[PDB]
DNA sequence: GGCTTTCGTCAACCCTTTGCTTATCTTCCCT
DNA sequence: AGCAATTTAAATAGGGAAGATAAGCAAAGGGTTGACGAAAGCC
RNA sequence: CUUAAAGAGUCAACCCUUUGCUUAUCUUCCCUAUUUAAAUGUUAGCAGCCGCAUAGGCUG
Protein backbone atom coordinates (compact mmCIF):
# COMPACT_ATOMS: atom_id res chain seq x y z
CA UNK A 1 0.00 0.00 0.00
CA UNK A 2 1.63 3.07 -1.44
CA UNK A 3 1.42 7.02 -1.09
CA UNK A 4 2.75 10.25 -2.70
CA UNK A 5 2.72 13.36 -3.00
CA UNK A 6 3.13 15.01 -6.53
CA UNK A 7 4.50 19.02 -7.04
CA UNK A 8 3.12 19.77 -10.14
CA UNK A 9 5.15 21.98 -12.61
CA UNK A 10 7.92 22.94 -10.66
CA UNK A 11 9.64 25.79 -12.62
CA UNK A 12 13.42 26.10 -11.46
CA UNK A 13 15.70 27.98 -13.12
CA UNK A 14 19.49 28.53 -12.65
CA UNK A 15 19.82 24.59 -12.81
CA UNK A 16 23.70 23.51 -12.48
CA UNK A 17 23.39 21.40 -16.17
CA UNK A 18 26.52 20.66 -15.43
CA UNK A 19 25.57 16.63 -14.31
CA UNK A 20 28.77 15.16 -14.89
CA UNK A 21 31.93 15.84 -16.95
CA UNK A 22 30.51 14.04 -20.44
CA UNK A 23 27.04 14.72 -18.97
CA UNK A 24 25.48 18.59 -19.30
CA UNK A 25 21.40 18.60 -19.62
CA UNK A 26 18.83 17.32 -17.20
CA UNK A 27 19.44 16.60 -13.67
CA UNK A 28 20.32 13.01 -12.59
CA UNK A 29 18.20 10.78 -10.46
CA UNK A 30 21.09 11.42 -8.12
CA UNK A 31 20.07 15.13 -8.08
CA UNK A 32 16.29 14.20 -7.22
CA UNK A 33 16.89 11.05 -5.03
CA UNK A 34 19.32 13.87 -3.13
CA UNK A 35 16.40 16.38 -3.03
CA UNK A 36 14.64 13.43 -1.33
CA UNK A 37 16.38 12.68 1.08
CA UNK A 38 17.33 16.19 1.81
CA UNK A 39 13.44 16.44 2.82
CA UNK A 40 13.69 13.56 4.77
CA UNK A 41 15.99 15.47 6.96
CA UNK A 42 14.52 18.90 7.19
CA UNK A 43 10.90 17.84 7.58
CA UNK A 44 11.32 14.26 8.74
CA UNK A 45 9.14 12.48 6.50
CA UNK A 46 11.22 9.15 5.35
CA UNK A 47 11.28 9.43 1.67
CA UNK A 48 11.64 5.78 -0.58
CA UNK A 49 11.50 6.83 -4.15
CA UNK A 50 11.06 9.87 -6.13
CA UNK A 51 9.59 10.03 -9.84
CA UNK A 52 10.59 13.00 -11.75
CA UNK A 53 9.83 14.56 -15.16
CA UNK A 54 10.22 17.36 -17.11
CA UNK A 55 7.71 19.73 -18.31
CA UNK A 56 9.96 22.18 -19.77
CA UNK A 57 14.12 21.75 -19.83
CA UNK A 58 15.92 24.46 -21.79
CA UNK A 59 19.90 24.17 -21.60
CA UNK A 60 21.42 27.96 -21.62
CA UNK A 61 23.49 28.35 -25.01
CA UNK A 62 23.41 27.32 -28.44
CA UNK A 63 22.88 23.53 -29.97
CA UNK A 64 26.65 22.92 -29.68
CA UNK A 65 27.65 25.32 -26.51
CA UNK A 66 26.64 25.73 -23.46
CA UNK A 67 26.36 29.39 -22.16
CA UNK A 68 29.07 29.94 -19.69
CA UNK A 69 28.47 31.65 -16.17
CA UNK A 70 30.09 35.14 -15.82
CA UNK A 71 32.69 34.04 -12.36
CA UNK A 72 33.05 36.44 -10.06
CA UNK A 73 36.44 37.03 -8.08
CA UNK A 74 35.24 35.28 -4.92
CA UNK A 75 38.49 33.32 -3.79
CA UNK A 76 41.07 34.91 -1.22
CA UNK A 77 44.37 36.92 -2.00
CA UNK A 78 43.88 37.00 -5.43
CA UNK A 79 43.12 41.18 -4.94
CA UNK A 80 44.82 43.17 -7.79
CA UNK A 81 43.60 40.70 -10.36
CA UNK A 82 39.78 41.75 -9.79
CA UNK A 83 39.96 44.39 -11.98
CA UNK A 84 40.01 41.75 -14.62
CA UNK A 85 37.66 39.75 -15.69
CA UNK A 86 37.55 36.19 -13.51
CA UNK A 87 38.83 32.71 -14.84
CA UNK A 88 35.47 30.67 -15.98
CA UNK A 89 35.29 27.37 -14.92
CA UNK A 90 32.41 25.27 -16.68
CA UNK A 91 29.25 25.41 -15.15
CA UNK A 92 26.33 25.02 -17.48
CA UNK A 93 23.06 26.66 -16.40
CA UNK A 94 19.53 25.65 -17.68
CA UNK A 95 15.84 26.48 -16.80
CA UNK A 96 13.69 23.59 -16.16
CA UNK A 97 9.89 23.17 -14.97
CA UNK A 98 9.49 19.59 -13.46
CA UNK A 99 6.73 17.56 -11.98
CA UNK A 100 7.64 15.58 -9.47
CA UNK A 101 6.17 12.62 -7.40
CA UNK A 102 8.23 11.56 -3.94
CA UNK A 103 6.91 7.95 -2.50
CA UNK A 104 6.23 8.92 1.22
CA UNK A 105 4.70 7.06 4.14
CA UNK A 106 2.73 9.37 6.66
CA UNK A 107 0.39 8.90 9.37
CA UNK A 108 -1.39 12.01 9.37
CA UNK A 109 -3.48 14.29 7.60
CA UNK A 110 -2.65 15.16 3.72
CA UNK A 111 -2.84 19.20 4.84
CA UNK A 112 0.19 19.13 7.17
CA UNK A 113 2.17 16.56 4.82
CA UNK A 114 1.23 18.96 1.88
CA UNK A 115 2.19 21.95 3.99
CA UNK A 116 5.60 20.36 5.27
CA UNK A 117 6.31 18.98 1.73
CA UNK A 118 5.32 23.13 0.74
CA UNK A 119 7.74 24.51 3.09
CA UNK A 120 10.43 21.80 2.03
CA UNK A 121 10.13 23.19 -1.12
CA UNK A 122 9.94 26.89 -0.56
CA UNK A 123 13.61 26.64 0.93
CA UNK A 124 14.58 23.83 -1.58
CA UNK A 125 17.39 24.24 -4.76
CA UNK A 126 16.56 21.83 -7.45
CA UNK A 127 19.91 20.94 -8.77
CA UNK A 128 21.48 24.23 -7.76
CA UNK A 129 18.53 25.90 -9.11
CA UNK A 130 15.82 28.92 -7.63
CA UNK A 131 12.39 26.92 -7.67
CA UNK A 132 10.51 29.75 -9.57
CA UNK A 133 6.91 28.63 -8.95
CA UNK A 134 5.33 25.18 -8.29
CA UNK A 135 1.57 24.01 -7.92
CA UNK A 136 0.17 23.27 -4.97
CA UNK A 137 1.52 19.98 -4.08
CA UNK A 138 -1.55 17.06 -4.08
CA UNK A 139 -1.66 13.89 -2.08
CA UNK A 140 -2.36 10.65 -4.18
CA UNK A 141 -2.32 6.76 -2.99
CA UNK A 142 -1.63 3.92 -4.94
CA UNK A 143 -3.41 1.15 -3.17
CA UNK A 144 -3.89 -1.29 -5.98
CA UNK A 145 -1.71 -1.22 -9.37
CA UNK A 146 -4.64 0.87 -10.79
CA UNK A 147 -4.35 3.20 -8.01
CA UNK A 148 -0.38 3.24 -8.66
CA UNK A 149 -1.35 3.97 -12.65
CA UNK A 150 -3.85 7.26 -11.11
CA UNK A 151 -0.48 8.65 -9.25
CA UNK A 152 1.44 7.69 -12.49
CA UNK A 153 -1.22 9.49 -14.73
CA UNK A 154 -1.66 12.85 -12.63
CA UNK A 155 2.02 13.81 -13.40
CA UNK A 156 0.58 14.41 -16.39
CA UNK A 157 1.94 16.26 -18.65
CA UNK A 158 6.21 15.52 -17.92
CA UNK A 159 9.09 13.37 -19.29
CA UNK A 160 9.95 10.66 -16.94
CA UNK A 161 12.67 8.83 -16.33
CA UNK A 162 13.07 5.21 -17.76
CA UNK A 163 16.23 3.09 -16.88
CA UNK A 164 17.54 1.12 -19.97
CA UNK A 165 20.54 -0.16 -18.82
CA UNK A 166 24.04 -0.70 -19.99
CA UNK A 167 24.89 -3.20 -22.41
CA UNK A 168 29.03 -2.45 -23.16
CA UNK A 169 29.65 0.91 -22.16
CA UNK A 170 27.81 4.57 -22.47
CA UNK A 171 29.31 6.26 -25.55
CA UNK A 172 28.38 2.99 -27.83
CA UNK A 173 25.23 2.99 -27.42
CA UNK A 174 24.51 6.23 -27.20
CA UNK A 175 25.25 6.26 -30.72
CA UNK A 176 23.77 2.73 -31.40
CA UNK A 177 21.02 2.34 -29.53
CA UNK A 178 20.28 6.48 -29.45
CA UNK A 179 19.41 6.63 -25.42
CA UNK A 180 20.57 9.15 -23.15
CA UNK A 181 23.24 8.79 -20.48
CA UNK A 182 23.05 10.14 -16.93
CA UNK A 183 24.20 9.66 -13.59
CA UNK A 184 22.54 6.53 -11.74
CA UNK A 185 25.36 7.27 -9.10
CA UNK A 186 28.99 7.10 -8.12
CA UNK A 187 32.04 4.86 -8.11
CA UNK A 188 34.44 5.26 -4.67
CA UNK A 189 38.02 5.62 -5.78
CA UNK A 190 39.99 6.69 -2.45
CA UNK A 191 39.03 7.34 1.11
CA UNK A 192 39.34 10.65 2.08
CA UNK A 193 42.23 11.36 4.83
CA UNK A 194 41.93 14.80 5.12
CA UNK A 195 38.45 16.18 6.63
CA UNK A 196 39.53 19.62 7.48
CA UNK A 197 38.06 21.14 4.27
CA UNK A 198 34.47 19.35 4.05
CA UNK A 199 31.06 20.22 5.11
CA UNK A 200 31.36 17.26 8.43
CA UNK A 201 34.44 16.16 10.34
CA UNK A 202 32.76 13.19 10.78
CA UNK A 203 30.70 11.53 7.97
CA UNK A 204 33.62 9.83 5.85
CA UNK A 205 34.29 11.01 2.55
CA UNK A 206 35.53 8.93 -0.96
CA UNK A 207 36.43 10.82 -3.82
CA UNK A 208 34.51 9.38 -6.95
CA UNK A 209 34.09 9.10 -10.49
CA UNK A 210 30.16 9.23 -11.33
CA UNK A 211 28.77 6.03 -12.67
CA UNK A 212 26.09 5.94 -15.57
CA UNK A 213 23.41 4.22 -16.67
CA UNK A 214 21.37 4.86 -19.85
CA UNK A 215 17.86 6.05 -19.61
CA UNK A 216 15.28 7.11 -21.78
CA UNK A 217 12.49 9.91 -21.91
CA UNK A 218 8.95 8.23 -22.21
CA UNK A 219 6.01 10.21 -21.17
CA UNK A 220 4.32 8.90 -18.05
CA UNK A 221 0.97 7.72 -19.41
CA UNK A 222 3.00 6.11 -21.81
CA UNK A 223 5.01 4.15 -19.33
CA UNK A 224 3.50 0.59 -18.52
CA UNK A 225 4.67 0.30 -14.93
CA UNK A 226 5.25 3.52 -12.64
CA UNK A 227 7.98 1.36 -10.33
CA UNK A 228 10.04 1.98 -13.44
CA UNK A 229 10.29 6.08 -13.55
CA UNK A 230 10.60 5.77 -9.19
CA UNK A 231 13.80 6.16 -8.45
CA UNK A 232 15.81 5.44 -4.84
CA UNK A 233 18.93 4.95 -3.55
CA UNK A 234 19.96 1.50 -4.01
CA UNK A 235 22.27 -0.14 -2.06
CA UNK A 236 25.63 -0.33 -4.56
CA UNK A 237 26.13 3.52 -3.92
CA UNK A 238 24.23 4.16 -6.91
CA UNK A 239 20.34 5.10 -7.52
CA UNK A 240 18.01 2.47 -9.17
CA UNK A 241 13.81 2.38 -10.36
CA UNK A 242 12.35 -0.36 -8.51
CA UNK A 243 10.98 -1.55 -11.61
CA UNK A 244 14.41 -2.30 -12.74
CA UNK A 245 15.34 -1.74 -16.40
CA UNK A 246 12.71 -0.54 -19.11
CA UNK A 247 11.68 -3.14 -21.39
CA UNK B 1 -28.85 11.35 8.65
CA UNK B 2 -25.77 10.99 6.67
CA UNK B 3 -22.43 8.89 7.55
CA UNK B 4 -19.21 11.38 7.42
CA UNK B 5 -17.17 11.47 4.33
CA UNK B 6 -13.28 11.19 4.43
CA UNK B 7 -11.70 12.91 1.36
CA UNK B 8 -8.28 12.84 2.80
CA UNK B 9 -5.77 10.24 0.96
CA UNK B 10 -3.49 9.00 3.66
CA UNK B 11 -6.55 8.54 6.17
CA UNK B 12 -8.07 6.56 3.61
CA UNK B 13 -4.72 4.88 3.09
CA UNK B 14 -4.07 3.90 6.57
CA UNK B 15 -7.05 3.96 8.81
CA UNK B 16 -8.40 0.66 10.25
CA UNK B 17 -9.46 0.38 13.71
CA UNK B 18 -12.56 1.74 15.12
CA UNK B 19 -11.68 5.33 17.06
CA UNK B 20 -8.49 5.59 15.17
CA UNK B 21 -10.71 6.09 11.85
CA UNK B 22 -13.33 7.92 14.08
CA UNK B 23 -10.84 10.44 14.97
CA UNK B 24 -10.39 11.81 11.07
CA UNK B 25 -14.03 12.17 10.66
CA UNK B 26 -14.03 15.80 10.90
CA UNK B 27 -17.14 18.67 9.70
CA UNK B 28 -16.12 19.42 6.95
CA UNK B 29 -16.96 16.18 5.59
CA UNK B 30 -20.52 16.98 4.72
CA UNK B 31 -22.35 18.98 7.98
CA UNK B 32 -20.00 22.13 7.61
CA UNK B 33 -22.13 23.42 4.74
CA UNK B 34 -21.50 26.52 4.28
CA UNK B 35 -20.48 28.02 7.40
CA UNK B 36 -21.22 31.94 8.23
CA UNK B 37 -23.79 31.87 11.29
CA UNK B 38 -21.42 29.50 13.41
CA UNK B 39 -22.25 31.70 15.93
CA UNK B 40 -26.03 31.20 16.11
CA UNK B 41 -25.80 27.76 15.29
CA UNK B 42 -24.08 27.29 18.52
CA UNK B 43 -25.98 29.45 20.90
CA UNK B 44 -28.49 27.10 22.66
CA UNK B 45 -31.04 26.90 25.19
CA UNK B 46 -31.96 24.18 27.52
CA UNK B 47 -35.26 23.82 27.96
CA UNK B 48 -35.34 19.39 27.55
CA UNK B 49 -34.71 19.46 31.45
CA UNK B 50 -38.30 17.85 32.49
CA UNK B 51 -39.20 15.11 34.33
CA UNK B 52 -40.02 11.96 31.76
CA UNK B 53 -37.16 13.00 29.71
CA UNK B 54 -34.36 13.18 32.47
CA UNK B 55 -35.63 9.64 33.83
CA UNK B 56 -35.52 8.38 30.37
CA UNK B 57 -31.77 9.82 29.89
CA UNK B 58 -30.72 8.45 33.36
CA UNK B 59 -32.21 5.11 33.22
CA UNK B 60 -30.55 4.23 29.51
CA UNK B 61 -26.81 5.86 30.65
CA UNK B 62 -27.21 4.03 33.93
CA UNK B 63 -28.42 1.05 31.48
CA UNK B 64 -25.02 1.88 28.89
CA UNK B 65 -23.10 1.85 32.24
CA UNK B 66 -23.75 -1.65 33.59
CA UNK B 67 -23.30 -3.11 29.79
CA UNK B 68 -20.38 -1.51 28.43
CA UNK B 69 -18.03 -3.67 30.34
CA UNK B 70 -18.74 -6.21 27.89
CA UNK B 71 -17.92 -3.62 25.01
CA UNK B 72 -14.69 -3.83 24.96
CA UNK B 73 -14.39 -7.57 24.90
CA UNK B 74 -15.55 -7.74 21.46
CA UNK B 75 -13.52 -7.47 18.28
CA UNK B 76 -13.36 -4.91 15.58
CA UNK B 77 -15.77 -6.82 13.24
CA UNK B 78 -18.32 -6.92 16.19
CA UNK B 79 -18.21 -3.40 17.19
CA UNK B 80 -18.36 -2.56 13.29
CA UNK B 81 -21.30 -4.66 13.12
CA UNK B 82 -23.00 -3.80 16.63
CA UNK B 83 -22.95 -0.02 15.83
CA UNK B 84 -24.63 -0.43 11.65
CA UNK B 85 -27.06 -2.63 13.84
CA UNK B 86 -27.57 0.30 16.55
CA UNK B 87 -27.64 3.05 13.38
CA UNK B 88 -30.20 1.23 11.17
CA UNK B 89 -32.53 0.67 15.06
CA UNK B 90 -31.78 4.46 15.23
CA UNK B 91 -32.91 5.97 11.90
CA UNK B 92 -36.10 3.05 11.98
CA UNK B 93 -37.20 4.82 15.00
C1' DG C 1 59.25 32.13 8.61
C1' DG C 2 55.81 32.47 6.24
C1' DC C 3 53.26 35.73 3.33
C1' DT C 4 51.38 38.43 0.16
C1' DT C 5 51.88 40.94 -4.01
C1' DT C 6 53.34 41.21 -9.05
C1' DC C 7 55.97 39.50 -12.97
C1' DG C 8 57.56 35.72 -15.75
C1' DT C 9 56.41 30.76 -17.74
C1' DC C 10 54.17 27.53 -21.05
C1' DA C 11 51.29 26.77 -24.59
C1' DA C 12 48.78 25.83 -29.61
C1' DC C 13 42.08 22.81 -32.58
C1' DC C 14 39.53 18.91 -37.04
C1' DC C 15 35.40 19.65 -37.08
C1' DT C 16 28.92 19.00 -36.31
C1' DT C 17 24.39 22.79 -37.11
C1' DT C 18 17.73 18.59 -34.55
C1' DG C 19 15.02 15.14 -32.51
C1' DC C 20 15.46 12.96 -27.71
C1' DT C 21 9.35 11.52 -27.43
C1' DT C 22 5.23 12.55 -29.48
C1' DA C 23 -0.68 13.51 -23.46
C1' DT C 24 -4.36 10.71 -18.53
C1' DC C 25 -11.98 9.06 -23.22
C1' DT C 26 -17.71 3.88 -22.02
C1' DT C 27 -19.15 -1.83 -22.94
C1' DC C 28 -23.20 -4.38 -19.33
C1' DC C 29 -26.57 -2.88 -15.53
C1' DC C 30 -30.84 -1.09 -12.77
C1' DT C 31 -32.20 2.38 -10.21
C1' DA D 1 -52.81 30.00 -30.21
C1' DG D 2 -50.35 25.42 -32.18
C1' DC D 3 -50.96 22.68 -36.38
C1' DA D 4 -46.73 22.42 -42.15
C1' DA D 5 -46.91 14.37 -43.92
C1' DT D 6 -44.75 10.37 -45.70
C1' DT D 7 -40.74 6.93 -49.77
C1' DT D 8 -37.79 7.38 -54.02
C1' DA D 9 -33.82 8.30 -56.38
C1' DA D 10 -29.52 12.21 -57.39
C1' DA D 11 -25.14 9.83 -64.21
C1' DT D 12 -22.30 6.76 -66.20
C1' DA D 13 -16.84 8.66 -69.39
C1' DG D 14 -13.00 11.19 -71.50
C1' DG D 15 -9.25 14.45 -70.97
C1' DG D 16 -6.44 17.23 -67.44
C1' DA D 17 -0.21 19.63 -72.82
C1' DA D 18 4.82 20.12 -72.86
C1' DG D 19 9.45 23.84 -73.58
C1' DA D 20 12.40 27.63 -71.84
C1' DT D 21 14.90 29.57 -67.90
C1' DA D 22 15.64 29.89 -61.99
C1' DA D 23 22.27 35.76 -61.83
C1' DG D 24 26.46 37.14 -60.86
C1' DC D 25 28.90 40.51 -56.64
C1' DA D 26 30.74 41.34 -51.37
C1' DA D 27 30.70 41.43 -46.59
C1' DA D 28 30.42 37.34 -42.20
C1' DG D 29 35.69 41.28 -36.91
C1' DG D 30 37.84 40.78 -32.28
C1' DG D 31 37.70 42.95 -27.46
C1' DT D 32 37.78 39.70 -21.40
C1' DT D 33 37.29 35.27 -19.03
C1' DG D 34 45.75 32.00 -16.40
C1' DA D 35 47.28 28.56 -12.91
C1' DC D 36 51.44 27.38 -11.02
C1' DG D 37 56.46 29.04 -10.50
C1' DA D 38 59.47 32.45 -9.28
C1' DA D 39 61.63 36.79 -7.54
C1' DA D 40 60.71 39.93 -3.88
C1' DG D 41 59.20 43.50 -0.36
C1' DC D 42 56.61 42.82 4.22
C1' DC D 43 54.79 41.65 8.75
C1' C E 1 21.20 19.05 2.41
C1' U E 2 20.71 17.73 -4.90
C1' U E 3 29.10 17.65 -9.48
C1' A E 4 25.75 21.09 -2.81
C1' A E 5 28.02 26.07 -2.01
C1' A E 6 28.96 31.14 -6.29
C1' G E 7 28.97 34.36 -10.34
C1' A E 8 26.03 41.07 -15.12
C1' G E 9 28.01 39.05 -21.55
C1' U E 10 27.75 43.41 -22.92
C1' C E 11 28.24 46.75 -27.41
C1' A E 12 27.72 47.97 -32.79
C1' A E 13 25.25 47.86 -37.49
C1' C E 14 22.29 50.40 -45.14
C1' C E 15 21.24 43.45 -48.36
C1' C E 16 21.49 45.34 -52.48
C1' U E 17 19.98 46.12 -57.41
C1' U E 18 18.02 44.29 -62.31
C1' U E 19 13.97 41.83 -64.49
C1' G E 20 8.28 40.05 -71.09
C1' C E 21 5.35 33.31 -68.66
C1' U E 22 4.17 33.54 -72.72
C1' U E 23 1.64 30.17 -76.32
C1' A E 24 -3.60 26.93 -78.56
C1' U E 25 -7.66 24.62 -76.59
C1' C E 26 -15.74 21.64 -78.84
C1' U E 27 -17.55 19.46 -71.99
C1' U E 28 -21.57 16.72 -74.07
C1' C E 29 -24.70 13.98 -74.55
C1' C E 30 -29.79 11.35 -71.76
C1' C E 31 -34.34 12.34 -69.06
C1' U E 32 -42.06 11.62 -66.16
C1' A E 33 -41.38 14.40 -59.61
C1' U E 34 -45.34 12.27 -59.19
C1' U E 35 -51.11 11.08 -55.96
C1' U E 36 -53.81 13.12 -51.81
C1' A E 37 -55.92 16.89 -48.52
C1' A E 38 -62.22 20.45 -43.90
C1' A E 39 -57.96 24.91 -41.41
C1' U E 40 -60.20 23.97 -37.22
C1' G E 41 -59.70 26.12 -32.45
C1' U E 42 -67.33 29.94 -30.81
C1' U E 43 -62.75 33.30 -35.01
C1' A E 44 -65.73 37.65 -33.00
C1' G E 45 -65.54 40.63 -29.06
C1' C E 46 -69.80 45.09 -32.45
C1' A E 47 -73.45 49.34 -33.97
C1' G E 48 -77.19 53.27 -30.25
C1' C E 49 -79.09 55.02 -25.97
C1' C E 50 -80.06 55.35 -20.65
C1' G E 51 -77.06 58.03 -18.18
C1' C E 52 -71.75 62.88 -14.83
C1' A E 53 -68.52 58.50 -15.58
C1' U E 54 -63.85 55.96 -19.72
C1' A E 55 -69.13 53.15 -12.82
C1' G E 56 -73.31 50.41 -13.91
C1' G E 57 -77.62 48.81 -17.14
C1' C E 58 -80.69 48.33 -21.78
C1' U E 59 -81.47 47.51 -27.26
C1' G E 60 -80.40 43.66 -31.69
Amino acid sequence: MRKFIIVKNVKVDGINAKSSDITVGMPPATTFCGLGETMSIKTGIVVKAVSYGSVKFEVRGSRFNTSVTKFAWQDRGNGGKANNNSPIQPKPLADGVFTLCFEVEWEDCAEVLVDKVTNFINTARIAGGTIASFNKPFVKVAKDAEELASVKNAMMPCYVVVDCGVEVNIFEDAVNRKLQPMVNGYKKLEKIVDNKHMRDKFTPAYLATPTYTMIGYKMVSNVDNFDQALWQYGENTKVKTIGGIYN
Amino acid sequence: HKKGLVEDPIYRATKTMFTETLQCVNVNGGWFNYGDNIDECYKIDTSFITDTYVKQLNRYRKKLLATKHIWFTLGEDQKIAILQECRVALMLG
